[PDB]
């Protein structure tokens, strides 16, 4: 097939925006397969995104979190992904979508254990955004009535809001209720 | 009952690398 | 342990030393005496002898190994 | 709109064609039509990504203004532009093989290339491209020979060989890519003298460093000037502490080892 990148990543280096955008494109299109050698040029691709006067902003944080899954970081990924704004889609279920899901949910669970002894100091930033993807997977889960993994999650991450809210608008509040207890009395192990 | 389970895997896998250090520590002493 | 043992024992030594130098006590030249025999008696390692025939000698330690 | 925009790019293609080569306008004005044609090639089938079989005239309209802004870009000594041309160029050659008909000036400059790979001195994906052609057109062309002859030369020694060769040039397009190849020569033979050669005077670094007059030479100076040694002989090839530390974590580690229980 294309069987090299070179061309389009080539030119995407010349300043005419909408050449620009198009190279995005085919290059998000083709991606599964020349990650390598996009890895190799990331660093344009970097200078595209940052520059945020480019209106394609998401697009390339988009298309560079795609690359670093590829590669395999997983955390300047997550963050591209991240600062892909709401382009991501999120109910495309495809094995990216779902990975990178995975470790915003695991990550976030991390800052939220680590901010939830914190008294108050290091309150990380929780990139707000983070926040909205995992608020985003919690209403596609109550969507697809997963009330008692909403809740479980919710406890995980210390999100004592959407464990309230989704125990509250679950399918069944009593033995919702009674889940949760017996949850709280044996796993719960933080006093 | 998926996230039950799941904990129940974190206790359990927990315990049981306390179950090898446990070994180990018995294992040295029962030597000695 | 004899690490241990010795750096107490230099701390000792060390704590004399500063007594003496601030003058809580008298000079002893005797002790002196042994204290730069001492010193004089520490041995140079980057003699550029003694380390070619100290990686020659853990080189065959490492080949019995 | 495609038969309006195939028959728009067309015309441009066409005009372009006709002013820049037949005579050599090879203005900013042929730049500016260069940008106008490439701004329709984006719209266009664009490099075609396969799963197309159009046989549209992709073919003709790429080919084309991707070859003839590469030789722009060999025109303005604008190494971005050729490099980014010539590597769509590639895209295009070597994938669509059947789908497409021999490119005639398509040999011609892929062995520019090949002088342009020499002359930048990357020679392992100028060894990588030379595989990617095939067998015969290593040998039955002359354009893309006489770079390989060149290189063949370089990689030998026979920098002298080299020199004398510069006159036999298939086409006249290989042209400043023979000087990048120069002094990239220069540069090899700096290091040469540099790692080898101890101490050489100023004469015989003139003799075999093919630069231009002494004072030239003196200003080559720039390229760090060794030391000029006592008699301008460049200087030359410039040229314990028991690991004690790391040994004995290296030792710890063994006896750690043998002594776990596991």
């Amino acid at each position: 097939m294309i069987t090299s990148a070179a061309g389009i990543i080539s030119l995407l280096d010349e300043d005419e925006p909408q050449l620009k955008e198009f190279a995005l494109h085919k290059l998000n299109a083709v991606v599964n397969d020349f990650w390598a050698e996009i890895s190799e040029s990331v660093d344009k691709i970097e200078v595209l995104y940052e520059d945020e006067g480019f209106r394609s902003r998401q697009f390339a944080a988009l298309v560079a979190s795609k690359v670093f899954y590829h590669l395999g970081a997983f955390e300047e990924s997550l963050n591209y992904a991240l600062g892909a704004g709401d382009l991501f889609n999120v109910n495309d279920n495809s094995e990216y979508v779902e990975t990178i899901i995975a470790k915003c949910i695991d990550h976030y669970t991390k800052q939220c254990v680590e901010n939830a002894d914190l008294p108050e100091g290091e309150k990380k930033p929780i990139d707000q955004r983070l926040e909205g993807i995992v608020n985003k997977m919690f209403q596609r889960c109550l969507d697809d009535h997963k009330y008692k993994q909403a809740i479980g999650i919710a406890l995980e991450t210390r999100r004592l809001d959407v464990f309230e809210k989704t125990i509250l608008e679950s399918n069944d509040v009593p033995g919702m209720l009674a889940y949760s207890l017996k949850l709280c009395m044996s796993l719960m192990q933080n006093k | 009952d998926l996230y039950s389970r799941y904990k129940k895997l974190q206790q359990e896998l927990e315990f049981l690398e306390v179950q090898e250090e446990y070994i180990k520590d018995e294992q040295k002493n029962l030597k000695k | 342990h004899g690490l241990k043992g010795l750096n107490s024992k230099l701390l000792d030594i060390r704590s004399y030393l500063e007594k003496v130098a601030t003058g809580k006590l008298p000079i002893n030249h005797q002790i002196i005496y042994q204290l730069q025999d001492v010193f004089n008696l520490l041995p140079d390692v980057s003699l550029q002898e003694f380390v070619k025939a100290f990686y020659l000698k853990t080189n065959d330690q490492m080949v019995v190994v | 709109t495609s038969g309006a925009v195939l028959q728009a790019a067309t015309g441009m293609y066409e005009q372009l064609k006709g002013e820049w080569n037949r005579k050599s306008p090879n203005l900013s004005k042929c730049g500016e039509e260069l940008g106008r044609l490439k701004l329709v090639l984006l719209e266009l089938n664009f490099l075609p990504t396969t799963g197309t079989k159009l046989t549209k005239q992709q073919l003709i309209l790429a080919r084309d203004i991707l070859e003839i802004g590469a030789q722009w870009s060999i025109l303005r000594k604008d190494i971005p532009s050729f490099e980014r041309y010539m590597a769509q160029l590639k895209c295009y050659y070597f994938d669509y093989k059947e789908q497409l008909p021999e490119s005639a000036y398509m040999h011609q400059l892929l062995g520019l290339n090949l002088l342009f790979l020499l002359s930048q001195n990357r020679v392992a994906e100028f060894h990588t491209e030379l595989e990617r052609l095939p067998a015969k057109d290593i040998q039955t062309n002359v354009y893309i020979k006489h770079p390989v002859s060149l290189e063949q030369y370089l990689m030998e020694g026979s920098y002298n060989k080299v020199f004398l060769a510069k006159g036999n040039i298939p086409a006249e397009s290989y042209t400043f890519f023979i000087d990048i190849l120069l002094d990239t020569i220069r540069d090899e033979i700096a290091g040469c003298i540099e790692k080898a050669y101890e101490k050489i005077l100023f004469t015989e670094a003139t003799r075999i460093l093919f630069f231009n007059t002494p004072k030239k030479m003196t200003d080559y100076a720039k390229k760090r000037g060794w030391v000029l040694g006592p008699n301008n002989y460049y200087s030359f090839a410039s040229q314990t502490t028991i690991p004690s530390t790391e040994l004995a974590k290296q030792v710890i580690e063994y006896a750690r080892q043998l002594e776990m229980i596991v």
